[PDB]
RNA sequence: AUCCUUAUGCACGGGAAAUACGCAUAUCAGUGAGGAUUCGUCCGAGAUUGUGUUUUUGCUGGUUUAAUUAUAA
């Protein structure tokens, strides 16, 4: 009905002896190559284009992706480990980021520096079991470090620490917004830190 | 651009582009009634319709009674100009004619009214008749087969000539008294010197201010024209007071004229013209259904039968009875009466069936025949040359041009339609009478739509096309013995179009001189040298290179005399010779440079073929050879 | 944050077939369509029925000359 651009054919190399559109198949041999070849690119282009177009406009609806919230999950998974020595830093900001990625209710406690302690995660199960991979398996709890200490780094002796699950379960309504990492010198003010939470039984001595 | 096309459709075969009728003018005038005129003029419209005149007369004529100057009008000739000419005429007459006593004074005045086509002037003359009867005029045809003598002019008041045969009158050297009692010279259509005629108008109006100097009172002057840009250059070129120019743009014409496109997407030339007889037959059936009555031009004669054919078998293929279905009988009557009376170019068929055609090529009388039945009705499609939008006033509510690609003889090539040609077919139109608009069609290639566009918006310049007809127009000059140098050569180009044309644009008609000589006195002087070269070659003038006096030959006040063209003269003077024959005359006479725009047709050719075998005077060329037809035409 | 995987969608490049593919309010069909064998078993999703096209679908490709008119009478 004429509304739209009558087709017009696709020229390719193979094809570029063939074609009896009118345009100098001969007379210009090159201006001719060029129309052709710069018709491939064009194509081709509009491709990666409309890729870059559709992949972009996605990552605006991941900005809305993110402008949703939580909608906080009615019962809720964990999961509580015990270990000697946390000293290692990059795994504390292992700790620290991975589990800012996953939006990951929960804490972390310990004894100072050398002393053992707990560690709590909640959420989906889907986040929390992939933490636990995390944890457990990659992360090598007796494999030493070299700390940096006031004038400079020591060894540091890990292959006593050790790390072990404590269990896994439900949680009737989460008392975390946020999860922190922190320390509390004794047991008491630690396992009262629990208490605010009145998670002081999760720990065991 | 945007305003000129309003709406757009795009259909298979092609894109139409349909442009809205132009707008309705905005009145800051009075309508000018009839009873505001004196005593003697209240019979100028003896029948008075309205009362009240056109948005574009009555300003133009009470500032032509008001002012006595030289008048330019460029209108849409929507029959607005017959009577303001009729008007000025009445004025001359009144100043040479008193109010009190009624005997109306002969001898005192002479008009002119230049029309450039011969039936145009027919319908003028008695246009003038009709309106003039009261006072006792005679207004009769000065011009080719008018055939007025040396006596008859004397007798007459008011003249209507033709540009040539005006030029040729004037030209002579004896008449001279009737020029200097013309007080009133009309132009009509003055945008003919576009047209290679228009340098006949140019030469005229030079010969008018420069020749009579002895005399020296010089006439009233009237350009009346199609609307046309550039028209203060025009002015400057003949006096025009600032005032008298009017310029008055298509937004003014009785019957706001649709312009519409089709752009044809096809190349090769069998189907291109299958895809444009098919928009052809689709704007026929949207307009035939609405009682229109149409006209498709076309390039060729040959061309318009074929075409009425096609339309008769495709458009009968589709319905047969519609195009008649009112008064059948009478359709029947009429159509026989006229058909299978007088016609024999196989075209009684096609008036039969009711979609007729006209073009050169028609007999004289199936020629009148077939402008009264479109004029009657029961021919709904007329198929044309173009004839008709040249010579006769006949609107019709459709007009479709069909085709880009003329051939022009003056090339020998194929070029597109000409603007000036183009207008002048958009002008026949919806009726200006009856009728509320027009719908103008072009049929044409897609590429040259963005060209006919601007064209047909009439933002062209009037061509100056005097350098053909320059050397022929000098030539009589200096037989009537105006020029005795080049000095006084290059002060008659002053006056001369191309002159005004040059200062306009220089570097457009090709000035090398630009920045130097701002009046152009060496550019004037090297075309009047480049003229007296070839001219003195042809022994037509006298002329000598540094000493510069001119004097005018025999063979020169010849070519003046009868006037003959540059070209045809030398090729006259070689091709005669003392001892050539009977034979070789009608040679001679054949190769005369007019008939170089004559050519042999294949439905000429049978009897041609006839002809020359019991022809009397032997042929030396051969059918396919023009010259050969020109001559056996001569001796039948 | 990166990658792989999977399926699906939009694509781009390239090949292959056009005795292939459809379509169907059909009829049934994991609640077994259908098949196999070494006879112990094994295999496990379309078949029927009617119907339409199928040297094809759309498009595009090359050979059997306008009008007008000028003399001194």
């Amino acid at each position: 009905l004429g509304l739209l651009p009558k087709p017009e054919p696709k020229v390719k190399l193979s094809n570029m002896m063939s074609v009896f559109e009118n345009d100098q198949n001969i007379t210009d041999p090159t201006a001719w190559e060029k129309v052709v070849k710069d018709q491939v690119d064009l194509r081709k282009r509009k491709h990666l284009e409309e890729n870059e177009r559709r992949h972009e406009d996605a990552i605006k609806r991941r900005k809305e992706a993110v402008n949703m919230n939580v909608e906080k999950p009615t019962v809720y998974h964990c999961k509580v480990f015990q270990f000697k020595n946390l000293q290692n830093p990059k795994i504390r900001f292992k700790l620290k980021m991975n589990s800012k990625e996953l939006s990951l209710k929960g804490l972390c406690l310990r004894i100072r520096d050398d002393g053992p302690g707990i560690i709590i995660v909640v959420g989906n199960e889907k986040s929390c079991k992939f933490y636990e991979n995390l944890v457990m398996k990659r992360i090598k709890w007796n494999e030493d470090f070299e700390l940096h200490t006031n004038t400079g780094d020591i060894k540091m002796d890990m292959h006593n620490n050790s790390i072990s699950k404590t269990w896994e379960g439900y949680l009737q309504d989460c008392k975390f917004k946020g999860w922190f990492m922190k320390v509390c010198n004794d047991q008491d003010s630690l396992l009262r830190t629990l208490g605010q939470f009145d998670s002081e039984h999760f720990y065991s001595p | 651009s945007l305003p000129e096309g309003s709406f757009k459709r795009v259909k298979p075969q092609y894109d139409e582009i349909h442009i809205p009728a132009p707008s309705k003018p905005v009145i800051d005038y009075e309508l000018k009634e009839i009873t505001s005129l004196p005593d003697w003029c209240q019979e100028a419209f003896p029948s008075s319709e309205t009362t009240s005149l056109n948005p574009i007369q009555s300003k133009v004529f009470h500032a032509a009674f008001e002012g006595d100057s030289n008048m330019l009008i460029c209108a849409p000739t929507g029959s607005g100009k017959t009577n303001i000419a009729l008007l000025t005429v009445l004025k001359a007459l009144s100043h040479h004619y008193n109010p009190k006593t009624k005997k109306l004074n002969l001898s005192a005045f002479k008009i002119v009214y230049i029309a450039p086509l011969k039936a145009l002037v027919q319908e003028q003359v008695r246009e003038f008749q009709r309106r003039l009867a009261f006072l006792g005029i005679k207004v009769a045809e000065l011009t080719g087969d008018s055939r007025l003598s040396r006596k008859q002019i004397d007798e007459t008041q008011v003249l209507v000539s033709t540009p040539e045969k005006w030029d040729i009158t004037t030209r002579n050297s004896n008449n001279l008294a009737i020029v200097e009692l013309v007080r009133l010279l009309i132009i009509d259509e003055i945008h003919l010197l576009h047209d290679d005629r228009g340098p006949v108008l140019e030469s005229i109006v030079a010969r008018t201010f420069w020749a009579s100097k002895y005399g020296q009172e010089y006439p009233r002057i009237i350009g009346l024209s199609a609307t046309l840009p550039n028209y203060e250059d025009v002015g400057r070129f003949l006096r025009v007071p600032k005032e008298g120019l009017f310029y008055f743009d298509s937004s003014f014409r009785p019957c706001p004229l649709s312009q519409q496109f089709c752009g044809i997407k096809e190349r090769n030339s069998l189907k291109k013209l299958k895809a444009m007889n098919d928009a052809c037959y689709e704007k026929v059936l949207e307009s035939i259904n609405e009682g229109n009555q149409i006209i498709v031009f076309v390039h060729s004669r040959k061309e318009t039968s074929r075409t009425a054919t096609w339309l008769k078998n495709k458009f009968a293929e589709e319905n047969i009875t519609h195009k008649l279905t009112k008064n059948d009988a009478g359709s029947k009557q009429i159509l026989k009466t006229e058909a299978a009376n007088v016609l024999d170019p196989s075209l009684r068929k096609l008036i039969e069936s009711g979609i007729g055609t006209h073009h050169a090529g028609l007999t004289r009388s199936d020629r009148s025949l077939s402008e009264d039945l479109f004029a009657d009705g029961l021919l709904q499609v007329l198929v044309c040359t173009a004839t008709l939008a040249w010579g006769v006033n006949l609107p019709a509510h459709t007009v479709i041009i069909k085709g880009t690609d003329v051939y022009s003889p003056e090339k020998g090539s194929w070029e597109q339609l000409s603007p000036q040609d183009v207008l002048q077919m958009l002008g026949r139109a919806g009726r200006p009478r009856y009728d509320t608009f027009g719908e103008g069609i072009i049929i044409t290639d897609q590429s040259n739509v963005q060209y006919y566009l601007s064209v047909l918006n009439q933002q062209l310049p009037i061509e100056s096309q005097f350098v053909s007809k320059l050397v022929d127009n000098l030539n009589a000059e200096v037989v009537a013995g105006n020029i005795k140098c080049r000095n006084d050569a290059v002060n008659w180009l002053a006056y001369t179009y191309l002159y005004v044309r040059m200062l306009a644009s220089p570097m457009l008609y090709k000035v090398p001189d630009i920045s130097s000589d701002g009046q152009l006195k060496k550019f004037r002087e090297s075309l009047v040298h480049s003229a007296l070269c070839i001219l003195k070659e042809q022994e037509l003038v006298l002329y000598d290179a540094e000493n510069d006096v001119i004097e005018a030959t025999d063979l020169g006040n010849i070519a003046s005399s009868f006037y003959i063209n540059h070209a045809s003269m030398d090729v006259y003077n070689r091709e005669l010779d003392e001892h050539t024959t009977q034979i070789d005359l009608f040679r001679i006479f054949s190769m005369s440079e007019e008939f170089k725009y004559v050519s042999v047709r294949y439905e000429e050719k049978r009897e041609l073929k006839q002809l020359l075998e019991k022809a009397p005077i032997p042929i030396r060329e051969d059918i396919d050879d023009p010259l050969a037809k020109v001559n056996v035409l001569l001796q039948s």
